[PDB]
Order: structure tokens, then C-alpha cells, then sequence
């Protein structure tokens, strides 16, 4: 749009006043529309990036996801199955828990899973009791000793 | 560039009469010397040295429509500037070089043409000439010859000349730094604080046997002609009454009883007792604002003082 | 935040606060002020303001601010002063009432490698720190653009002898000028906060915390704890030194900041603080205010 | 890699509220931007203050008998019109939010020169040299319909034989 | 490089050329922003990392990186994973993980995924109450008492 | 934002201080505008 | 024994701190270091006492559509912008615990000339010619990135036929 | 290139204010010759000659960022330097004509630009410029116009002049070279031995009835208006004393008896018998230093003699 006015006079007016007023109001549109701008783009604007503009890095293995992509339906495209039996497919693809590493077992994924998730919500709950327990000793502390 | 004149009833401009100008130059103050030679000593004893006069030089040139107009203008112009009558002369400068903008080729957008046919680059109201400083100058006219280049384009070289003082008087007087009602008349040439009420702009004192003033003007306010004027009430009773201040002479007035409530108006070399009636037989002597910081000392607190004058600058 | 009261202090000798500091483990304020010449005062009172003593040292520059030691129950202070007009020492001593100079009863710290332009040290005990501060000649200024530059190092290689010049940092003359002189320091977390003021009204005296590790700015507020704003006693407010104020237990850190307000020939000297929860309290409480009865 | 053919010379008369006027014909071009160093050398070092610029932009043309606008330029030079012009680059467009403007270098002046000439059995060229007032001014221009149109510029189409089509 | 919130406090030419200084480094700052963001939004290779981009199917959020390597890693057990006695998997992986055989391989995993929903929404009350518990005791306004 | 477009049309300290406060607030702006920009580039989370 | 193509250019404006950028198509190059002889003779002898120099360089480029640079050359030309220009030799590298420098020859001025030019279905081509001022500085110089991956310039690797590739 | 002013209350430089200079070029002293003719001889009197004048001359110009600020620029030159108070002008050089080093077109080891918009090649502190000579000017200003030239560019064409004395007054008293504590203020075109307490440096003599004494000015001290400025222990008692020195004339005290321990400041064409009531009747006659050798001698070997001067150039 119109410029921000660089060059103010040089004596104390009414003039000197408008510039610097103009200049902030000029401003104040600009860092508005361009907010606007970010936040649309972060959040609403459809087809921003095109796929190529992105990393993606597993095991040192840097590469773009739209190039990943195209890998993978190649690969796909180029699996061959055989009918091994009522659901032996299945159970094979069931094998793996949501971030690769197959597991042997079905039996074993899942009780890598449960116990992956007990760790976590234990360790969480411990967490909270110390937490909790730290607050109350703070708030209530009552220690004449020191 | 514009070269604003102030005559004893009306303001002028000239590029409003369609006179632009090609630029502005102030000469200094011409420094007459007054040197004396001892006559067989290796050095000449300064008895003084001295301010004189501030030429300031002025080519302006005109286009018209018509050759026949160039007479017309021509008149104008010497009626309008070439006046004896002392003038105050404010300059005018220009923020940037202004150019024309971008526009559009579209049967749309076209370029606008001023009353004298040229290209108006002031698309805005923010572009016009601005007064580059809150100052004037008291001015006279010299002769001028006025070349006619081709067409309706025709040349003058102004030379204008100081009238009373060579200095740069400050518009506005120093309560309007006080009061900070007038707008305008304050550039930055000033280091000004913005402090209003603060120190360094206040120019009215209360109860005080000695305070503080900076005086803002790198040129001394020693000359009478300059419009320093003080006016105090004088707080307590009585019989003599000194003052004393500094980058200047002591002050007395003594021989005449005086009163409180009573106030002086204390006019350069020239003191109303009560406003008329002047009573300035006591210690003829002016007081002297160099810069910066003007302490004086009065001797029983007076219940105001307060004096305004006139910034110069050199 | 906003800062709190605390308290007053009385010191018995008229002239600005030109710094001050609190111990945490003997709750006593070490105050220094400039007197006329290059000598200068630095009074011992209680936390209320009571006047417990007071020292002398003579030829001692402005003492801007000093640098407060602990050392197994030894007080050691910290503090530039120059003797014979010959040059800026940067000097170790205890505290005794009445009268100092240096020489026998004032030892040296390293004086080969910093005594040779103005300095002036505080001390951080969390980290065991010694923040000097060092100025600049005119001549590198006019390269450099600025007055001061601060230096980080530990107490136990200054002991020791061995010199460190970890995170080091110059300081922009705009934070340091004669309208924003520098009027205190402290070290605090991997943050300095620098304590500035124009001993002025509406010359908006304040802070300007900024970060040494990576040599930004953090942040920069405005301060007006004279009082009611714009309206404060005398006529004319000037900011002074910091403090870190830290405790022994709950170890809870309080930022002091020195005020000094009134007219020409007469201070008033007060304690405001940004605290963290009870440091500010208890730093009140410890003793109350004196009044003329009980 | 660019071919001079893809630049395009758009004119227009200042005091005329008109869509701009495209020079056909040119063969040549030419746009010159001198300098004169406003220097002053002390006698212990070097400076450089300012700089006059004189800038200028040359051009010929081939004098074809459907437009007249040779015409208004030669009125231009002896008559000292004002013209603003700008070389509005084809195949550059805009970037963000502008597909029709196209990159452009526009500066106003008065053509300080003009000169044809003619040769037997010779198409009747012409050459001339305009000023720049000041400094020009860049920045994305659309250009009107009528100069998209001339800029499609096919020729002799497909056309028939034995009557069908002349 | 910066700009300039100490202004001077004369009205000089120092204070008029920082006011003039700061305007223009603030139009030259945004335009650069400006063309930082362009620039992010069209042509910057690997303008974000792989792990931050959202894919959201039903009542389901993940990364793209993960979804990929998880889509990888499918593929691969597919492929080069030995297989076999599924049936016998299935009756096998019927037992939980804390020694008792269920009924069924549905059946299971509903009692295991309830016994971790109970322990988490349990884990989430005594969160909430904690919390609440802190807030009145911290920002208490009871002019009852 | 909130920023005074209401300048005070008078001399005096009020002027720059809000000059002042204005300027302050549009560093910090745009101090956090370059943080958000590198926060969603290369550290933010489902950006 | 020395081919032209191996010398490189680069350029800078001076008040960025960026890295430099090479001048990309430049066909011709010259660099001339006039002298003007501050002679004094007496009426029995001759003396020279100093000299004022004039350097300067000048080159061509063809303008291809990529980059921008002679925009900014250009902007230099009209604004009185202060560049930083040097050539650096390449195949002239270090010799003493120096390796990826490269001679050059250092020189900053402000460009007191530029002017393209372009005809019909030809390549739209322009010349600047470059103050210099006072005297050059010389020394073992590395460049950027940039104009490293730049100077290799392989053209068209072997594709294959039959749809495989492009 | 700097041509600093130290004013009766302030020290100034101009490049601190943005002002570059183009040169200084100082004239000699404007010979006045006294000749009379004779009638018919070929041949005229010199009936004296005798130094004026030092008419200096310095033009500088200024760049600014923007148009309109010439004009304050330029006021602030007047309001800094067209003073007709007697200043002290010191002229500064350069050691060399710098040029921009070496650097690294790497995205690193950028260039510096100054205040103005210049390139700074000053990158180390032994870069800037130096007080050239250990001497000053007594000037005052004479009148100036304002040529600008292009953009923010202006030139300027200051015309200084002597004061009171054609001469280069050295800075810095011959105690100052007597007791090494100030530092600075001595340059080498005073040809100066380093044997501080040796011979030619020392003003300071004890107990003697004749010694010598090393004037370097070339220039003679025999002007009155110069710091010449004797103080004597007189050593034995009196009634009259005469002391006799070279390149200059015989001098008397008779008439006012003395005695020992009695001092006499001996300041130029005046004598404080004990420092102050001057008893100056007795043979009024000033002395005067050359250069070189001034051999004095005294009549009864005073206990102290210790002289301060100014050393003064042509
Ligand atoms: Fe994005």
C-alpha cells in the first residue's frame, strides 16, 4: 500500500503531529493485515505448502514427504500377497504397534503396548502425588526446626 | 522555497504569486574588526570585534503563460518584495526531493498540472513546504536585474540584507514556550526539553532570592533592541534593591523607597516603577543573556519574577 | 510486577544513596554514598534504618557499588579505590568503623591484569559469582560506542589467582549515558538487571534486565516508586544501586532497588522491592519500623 | 535467456486521462543512466557526496502508415510536451495477489530529440532520444485491453482455397 | 539494526532523526517479514519439520512423520515378516498380561482398553480436584468468612 | 495495537511518552511476531 | 595461458551484511587504472611528485529473466548507492595454510554508469561501468556457497528415452 | 582535518559534529613594511617592518540524510564557530590517507558506515586523527557564504584571522616541560631534548650569578602581550639590582631598597615587588627571548630563579 511518511518536518506543529499520527495508524493496519495473514495461513489456508517444502527424517534417512509418499504407494503398488490362509495376512499386519518395529507375536505386541502404556500413566500418576505433595509442604509448611 | 515575507500588515509567499525559486542562501554576520597596530610590535591590539549585517541572496524565476504576462509579473514582484519598510523574512525548505509516483496507463490515473504548467508531485497533503525553523529575520531589499531566458521563463537575483541586528530572531517569545498555547514557532534547532513546567523552560519564579534560567539562544541578548523584558513583584518592603546575574553586570536601584506589592517592569535599559513613570536614573545598566544557564540573585525573595524575550541565534 | 515498600534508611551524612546492599545471614544494610572529593562513606545500619556505624574511605572514588563476600563467616568487601591520584585499585578489606585508605590494611586481588581502567565487582553467592564491571578508556569508546562492558567469573578462580573472562558483554551508551547514567547492577539466574535513572522528574527512570549468555534484551519497564505518580517529595527522584536479596533458607530471591528522593540539601533514602512470595515480608519484619514511643 | 521482443514501450501524454498508447515498430532500444559524481576530495582522504543523474532512453521505429503517433512524439520534441512512458516487461506478472500487472520502469520527461530518415525503395525509420525527469519509478502496471490485443499479434491464418476465402 | 525507545528529551535533531530512523526501519522490518513469510509459504524447502503437520482422521490425531514410518513399517511386516499358526496366535493372545485366559481376543482387548480408560479418567479426577482444591485455596474470596 | 492515535497536540513531555510507549509496543510486536514466525516454522507442534 | 571464463566477479552492497553475488553472463570485461601525473619541473631538472588516479572497470551481461541484479546495479546507478565489488581469480588458490581462497582484487565505489541495450529477436543486453575508489586492496579472498554450487554449471546430464525420464 | 576550537568556556571539533573538512591551509603573517623614499637617491629607509597578521583559511563541507536538515546543520555551524570572541584554534592531520582493508565476502566481516553515510576505514583506534602540533591560534571568524552543491552536500569557506598576535603561540607553558606531568602538548617540531632536568629543558636555577637558558621558539619573545613571566628569590640583600641579559637590553631596579628573602615577580613590562602594590618605576624595560642561547646575568648570585613562558612561531 501507501508508504509510511520516512521524512517529518522540522519545527513542532499540528502538521508534525498528523505525520507521526498517520504513521501509526499506517502502522497499525500493517501489523494487523499481516497477523491476519499468519494466523490464516497457520490455520484455514488450504493447500499452503506443497508437500515438497517439508522434511521428513527417520533412522538417517532425511527426504521430502511428497517424494515419501510417491515411494510408498510405488511400493505398495509393487507388494505381492498370497492367500496363506483364513487370516494369516491379518494377524501379520496386526503385528506392529503404530510406529513400525513388528513384533513376532500379536500376543507380544500387545503386551508391549499395555505395558508401555502402564509405565506411562504410573509415571504420571506418581507425578501427580509428588506434585500434590510438594504444594501441600509448601503451603502449609510448619517447620520451626530450620 | 518559498521565502515567506511578514510586512507591517500582511504575511506573503511567493510561490502562492507563481514565483517558485531555485534556493535560498544566508551569508553569515559580516564581523567588523576594529584592530589597532602598536608600531614596532609583532601583534595589532584588538580594541573590538563586532556583528554587522546577514546578506541573504535569493534567485527566483518565473513562467507565464504568455510573453506580454512576464511584464505583469515582473511588477508584482517588485511591488510586492522591494520594500523598505523592514520586513520579517522566514525561510522555507522542502523535506525531500519529491518525485512524480507511479501511476497507471489505463485512460485512468493521469497527472495533474499546476496553475503554472508543470507536473504536481505533491500528491498529498504531507508533501508541501514546511517552515524549516521557528525563526526570522528583520529584512530590506537591494537591487536586482532580471534576465529574461527564453519563452516565459524569466530569472531575478534578490538581495536581501539585514535591517537593525544581524542575528536570527526567534518567533514567539519565551511564555509561549510557558504556556503552550501557540503552536507552530518551536523547531528543533532549539534543544528544547519537553518537559512543560519542567526546568529549562520556565520563565516564571515564585518567592525566590535566587533561581535558575537557561537561556536556549547561542547568540548573546545583550543588545537592548532585542525585546528582553523582565516584570517582577517585588515580594518585601524596601529602601534599595540589587540584583545581581551572571554572563552579565550587577544591578542596583538605589535612592528611590519602594513597596511589596509594588511590581517593575524592567524594560531593556529601562525600568516603570509601577508600569508608567519610568524611574530609571538608578545603575544604568542592561542585563545580558549569553546561553545556557543565566543564574541570577536577587537579595529578599520576591513573590514573582517573571520575563519573557527573544531567542537570536548566530 | 510492581515493587513494595520496605523501608527507610537513616544514615547520618547528607548526600545520594549511591548504592546499597543487605546480607541475608546478619540482616544488616551496608549503604555507600559518595562525599565530597574522592572519598567516600559506606554506613553499617540496621534493617529498619537505625544507624548502627559507619567507615570512611578516604580516596575511595564514587563507590558506585561493592561487592559483599562471605567466606566461611569472613566478611570480605569488595571495592574500587584509588590512592596517591594514581590509578584505580581494585581492592579486598573487612568492615571496621571509622577510617580506611589503602595500603597495609587493604590487599590487592590480581592487580597486574585489571588495574588498568576503572572497575568495580559484585557478588552472586548462588552461583558464587563476581560480576565485574569495567569501563572504558575514551579512545577504544570511540571505537567501541559505549562506556562499560561486564564480565562474568568465579570467586574461587579469583582466589586462586587463575583469570576467567567467561561471558563477557559490552553495554550500548543508550543504557549508560548522561540522561541514563548506569546507577546499578545485579547478576541474578543468567540474567543481568541494570538499574538506570536521571535524577530527574518525568525522565523516566527504570530498568532494563537483559540476558548475558546470549547479548539481547529481555525486557524493559518503567519504574515511579517515588510515590504518587508524577508528584514526589522535593523535586527530584533518582535511581541507585541493586541487590539481589537471597536467603540462607526458602531460598527465595527478592530484587532491592534504591530510591532517592527530595530537594538539594536534604535525601531521603528508600528500599522498594520485587520480592517472590514472603522475602519482602519477612525482610520488613525482621525489625520494625522505629517510632518515638513503643 | 530473455529475449528483447518481450519487453513492451507503453507512452501517454501527461494531461490526458487516456489508456496508454504502445510504440510499435522499434527496432532498436536503448536506456542510458549516466551519473556525474558530486565529490570533493580533501587533502588527506576521498569523499564521494551526491550524484546528478542524467538519465535517457533512445529508441527507433519504422513509420508504418496505420498510426500516427510518430506524429505526437515529433509534436512533443518541437512543441516541449511532457510525456510519461514506461517499458512495461511481458512475461514478468505480479507475485503476490497480481497476475495482470506486469514489472515496469516508468519515468516522465520531454523528448529532447527527434530525427527520421529515408532511403530509396527504403522503409522510413526514426530515432529518438527522450529525457527522464529525475529518478524513475518501478513497480507492477497492467497494461490496457487494446495493447493485450496488438500483443497477440497473429498472422495470416488458415485460410481457403478456390473461392472459399480470399 | 533495532529500533530506538529512548528517545531524547530536547527536541533536537538527534530526537527528529530517531523518530525518522524508527519509521523506516519499521517499514523495512514488516516488508522483510512480509516477504519471510512468502518466501516460507512458497519456496522454502523443508519449511517445516515432519513430525508438526496434523493428520486427523476420525477421533484421531497424529503427525505425518509417524503415520508414514508406521505406514513403512507395515508395509515391511508384510513383506519380510515371517507368518504363520495364526490361529493358534489368536487363541494365544486371548490370555492378558497378567495371567488369566479370556474368551475371546475381543473380549480381551475391551477389558484391557477399559481397565486403562478407568485408571486414566481415575488419574484425571483426582487432577481436577487437586487443581480445584489449589485454586480456592489460592484465589480464595469467601466473604462469608 | 493499542496504540494512541490521539497524540497530544501540545508541547510538552506527554507527547513523547506516549510517542515512547507507542514504540515500545511495536517492538515488542514485532519482536513476537518474528518469535511466532520461527516458533511455527522449525519448533511448533500440528503447525 | 589463461582463460577469462575462469575470473569471477562478485558483488556486495556495502551496508548489508550478506554474502556476496556473483555477476552471472557478463560477456565482455575491462578494468582501467588511469593516472594523472602531478609533475613539477623546474626550469633545470624534472620531478614527478604524485599521482592521481581515475580507476575504473567496466563490463557487459545479458540479462537473463532469474535474477534481479541489474535491477539493484541500476537502482545503484540512479540512487548513488555505495557497492563493494572484487574480482576473485579462481584456479589461484592459497599458498601458506590457504586452500579454498582464492586472489582477488577489493574495491568499493559507487556505479557511475549504466545503460542496456536490445534489437529485434535479440537478447537484451547492457554495460556498467563502475568507479573505483581511490585505491584497490589485494588479497586471498574465499567465496560463498552460493557461487561455488554456482561455478560447477553441469548442463544436461544424460536422461534416458521412452518415458523414464523428462 | 578537524580544526578544533577551544572557546573561553568549551572545547568543540568539527568532525564530532558531522562536519568533515576539505583541508586547512594556514597563511604566513602578513608583512607590514614602514619604507621611506628619499628624494633623489636610489635607494629607501626601512624605517621598520613588522608582522600582522595569520589569515587562515578552511573549507568544509557536510552530507546529511535528508534535505531539509542542511539548514539546521548549517545554523549549528554558524551558532559553533563565527565567534568574535577570541578562540583557540588547534589544527589536527592525518598520519596517513586511509583506505578501506581487506575483508571477507563470506556473509561476514561486513563494512562499517559512520554516523554519515561514509565508509569507515578507521577500523582500529590508532586509525583517527591527532593533534599535529602542540600549538594553538588566537582567530576569530570572518564572513562566509553557503554554495550547496547537489543533495545533502554543501560546502562552506571559513576565512579565520589572527587575533591579537601573527604568531603560533605554543600550548602549554616551559614548566609544563620543566615538571613532565602534563602529557601531550609537546610535538616534535620543537626540537626538545628528552634529558628532562638536563640542560635546554630547565627554567628552574638556584644560587647563581649568570646561567643559560634554551629559548626553542624561533619566533622572539619580546612582545609584552606574550606569557613571559619571571619570579626571582633574590637571594642577598640590596639596595639597587640590575640584571643584564642577551638578545635583549640591560635592566635596572634603583631608587627602592630590597632585601634577601624578598621575592620579585618579574611579569612583562611589570614588577611585582612582593607580588603585589607594583612598584614598576625603575627602569621600564622588558626583556626579551630570541631564540636559542638567551645568557643571562644576574649581580649577587640570587637563591632562585624560575621563569614560565609561551614559546612563539613563525
Ligand atoms: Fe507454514
Amino acid at each position: 500500500d501507501n508508504k509510511l511518511i520516512t521524512d517529518l518536518s522540522r519545527v513542532f506543529d499540528y502538521r508534525y503531529v498528523d505525520e507521526n499520527e498517520y504513521n501509526f495508524k499506517l502502522i497499525s493496519d500493517m501489523l494487523t493485515d499481516f497477523n491476519f495473514s499468519l494466523e490464516y495461513h497457520r490455520n484455514k489456508e488450504v493447500f499452503a505448502h506443497n508437500g515438497e517444502q517439508i522434511k521428513y527424517e527417520h533412522l538417517n534417512v532425511t527426504s521430502s514427504v511428497s517424494d515419501f509418499l510417491t515411494y510408498l504407494n510405488g511400493r505398495f503398488s509393487n507388494m505381492v500377497l498370497g492367500h496363506n490362509g483364513d487370516g494369516i495376512n491379518e494377524v501379520k499386519d496386526a503385528r506392529v504397534d503404530n510406529t513400525g518395529y513388528d513384533h513376532k507375536t500379536l500376543q507380544d505386541r500387545l503386551y508391549h503396548d499395555y505395558s508401555t502404556l502402564d509405565a506411562f500413566t504410573k509415571k504420571v500418576e506418581k507425578a501427580v502425588d509428588e506434585n500434590y505433595k510438594e504444594y501441600r509442604a509448601t503451603e502449609y509448611r510448619f517447620e520451626p526446626k530450620e | 522555497d518559498i521565502e515567506l515575507t511578514k510586512k507591517d500588515g500582511t504575511v506573503i509567499k511567493l510561490s502562492e504569486y507563481g514565483f517558485i525559486v531555485n534556493d535560498i542562501v544566508i551569508d553569515s554576520m559580516q564581523i567588523n574588526t576594529k584592530y589597532q597596530d602598536k608600531e614596532n610590535m609583532n601583534g595589532r591590539i584588538l580594541m573590538g570585534s563586532n556583528y554587522i549585517s546577514r546578506d541573504i541572496v535569493v534567485p527566483c524565476f518565473c513562467k507565464v503563460k504568455n510573453r506580454s504576462d512576464i511584464a505583469y509579473m515582473r511588477d508584482m514582484l517588485y511591488s510586492l518584495t522591494t520594500d523598505i519598510e523592514p520586513m520579517y523574512l522566514r525561510e522555507i525548505r522542502r523535506k525531500e526531493e519529491l518525485n512524480y509516483r507511479f501511476t497507471q496507463p489505463t485512460s485512468d490515473d493521469y497527472v495533474k498540472l499546476d496553475k503554472n504548467n508543470f507536473p504536481d508531485y505533491e500528491y498529498s497533503r504531507h508533501d508541501q513546504q514546511i517552515y524549516v525553523n521557528g525563526k526570522q529575520y528583520k529584512v530590506i531589499f537591494n537591487g536586482v536585474i532580471n534576465p529574461k531566458q527564453k519563452g516565459n521563463k524569466v530569472s531575478f537575483e534578490l538581495k536581501f540584507e539585514t535591517t537593525e541586528l544581524p542575528y536570527g530572531e526567534s518567533i514567539g517569545t519565551s511564555l509561549e514556550l510557558e504556556e503552550n498555547k501557540k503552536v507552530g514557532l518551536w523547531s528543533f534547532d532549539f534543544n528544547i526539553d519537553w518537559h512543560a513546567g519542567g526546568d529549562k523552560r520556565k520563565y516564571t519564579f515564585e518567592n525566590l532570592s535566587k533561581g535558575t534560567v537557561y537561556y536556549h539562544g547561542s547568540a548573546p541578548n545583550d543588545q537592548f533592541n532585542m525585546y528582553k523584558k523582565i516584570t517582577i513583584i517585588l515580594g518585601e518592603d524596601t529602601e534599595s534593591f540589587v540584583w545581581n546575574l551572571t554572563h552579565a553586570e550587577i544591578m542596583k536601584i538605589e535612592g528611590i523607597k519602594l513597596k511589596a506589592g509594588d511590581r517593575i517592569v524592567y524594560d531593556s535599559f529601562r525600568v516603570y516603577k509601577n508600569g508608567v513613570e519610568i524611574s530609571t536614573e538608578t545603575n544604568i545598566s542592561q542585563p545580558k543573556f549569553k546561553y545556557g544557564a543565566n543564574k541570577f540573585e536577587f537579595n529578599q525573595t520576591v513573590q514573582k519574577v517573571q520575563f519573557d524575550l527573544k531567542f537570536y541565534y548566530k | 510486577q510492581e515493587p513494595e515498600f520496605i523501608t527507610d534508611l537513616s544514615p547520618y551524612t547528607n548526600a545520594v544513596m549511591q548504592s546499597f546492599w543487605v546480607d541475608p545471614r546478619t540482616k544488616i544494610i551496608y549503604m555507600t554514598q559518595a562525599r565530597p572529593g574522592n572519598h567516600y562513606m559506606l554506613s553499617r545500619l540496621k534493617p529498619n534504618g537505625q544507624f548502627i556505624d559507619r567507615l570512611l574511605v578516604k580516596n575511595g572514588g564514587h563507590g558506585t557499588h561493592n561487592a559483599y563476600r562471605y567466606i566461611g563467616n569472613e566478611l570480605w568487601i569488595y571495592s574500587a579505590v584509588l590512592d596517591a591520584n594514581e590509578n584505580n585499585k581494585f581492592v579486598r578489606f573487612q568492615y571496621r568503623t571509622g577510617e580506611i585508605t589503602y595500603g597495609n590494611e587493604m590487599q590487592d586481588v590480581m592487580p597486574n591484569i585489571f588495574n588498568d581502567r576503572y572497575t568495580s565487582a559484585i557478588y552472586n553467592p548462588i552461583e558464587n559469582l563476581m560480576i565485574f564491571r569495567r569501563e572504558y578508556k575514551a579512545s577504544e569508546r570511540q571505537l567501541k560506542n559505549s562506556l562499560n562492558f561486564v564480565e562474568v567469573r568465579s570467586a574461587d578462580d579469583i582466589d586462586k589467582g587463575i583469570d576467567k573472562v567467561l561471558y563477557q558483554m559490552d553495554i550500548p551508551m543508550e543504557y549508560t549515558s548522561d540522561t541514563q547514567p548506569m546507577q546499578g547492577i545485579t547478576y541474578d539466574a543468567g540474567i543481568l538487571y541494570w538499574y538506570t535513572g536521571d535524577s530527574k522528574p518525568a525522565n523516566p527512570n527504570y530498568l532494563q534486565g537483559f540476558d548475558i549468555k546470549t547479548k539481547e534484551l529481555l525486557f524493559k519497564r518503567r519504574i515511579d516508586i517515588g510515590g504518587v505518580n508524577n508528584n514526589f517529595k522535593g523535586d527530584f527522584q533518582e535511581a541507585e544501586g541493586l541487590d539481589m536479596y537471597y536467603d540462607l533458607e526458602t531460598g527465595r530471591k527478592a530484587l532491592l532497588i534504591g530510591v532517592t528522593i527530595g530537594p538539594g540539601n536534604n535525601r531521603h533514602h528508600s528500599i522498594y522491592s520485587i520480592g517472590q512470595r514472603g522475602v519482602n515480608q519477612f525482610l520488613k519484619n525482621i525489625a520494625p519500623q522505629v517510632s518515638m514511643t513503643d | 535467456m530473455k529475449n528483447s521482443n518481450d519487453r513492451i514501450i507503453l507512452f501517454r501524454k501527461a494531461g490526458e486521462k487516456v489508456d496508454a498508447t504502445k510504440m510499435l515498430f522499434l527496432t532498436e532500444y536503448g536506456l542510458s543512466h549516466e551519473a556525474d559524481t558530486d565529490t570533493e576530495d580533501t587533502m588527506d582522504g576521498s569523499y564521494n557526496t551526491g550524484g546528478s543523474v542524467e538519465s535517457t532512453m533512445s529508441g527507433t521505429a519504422k513509420m508504418f502508415y496505420g498510426d500516427d503517433f510518430a506524429d505526437e512524439i515529433e509534436d512533443a520534441v518541437v512543441d516541449r510536451v511532457l510525456y510519461e512512458a514506461w517499458e512495461v516487461e511481458s512475461r514478468i506478472p505480479g507475485k503476490n495477489g497480481d497476475s495482470a500487472k506486469f514489472k515496469a520502469k516508468y519515468f516522465q520527461g520531454f523528448h529532447n530529440k527527434f530525427e527520421l530518415k529515408a532511403e530509396a525503395n527504403g522503409i522510413d525509420e526514426y530515432e529518438y532520444e527522450y529525457g527522464v525527469n529525475g529518478r524513475f519509478q518501478r513497480g507492477f502496471a497492467t497494461l490496457p485491453e487494446a495493447v493485450t490485443k496488438k500483443l497477440k499479434a497473429t498472422g495470416y491464418r488458415f485460410h481457403d482455397t478456390t473461392k472459399e476465402d480470399a
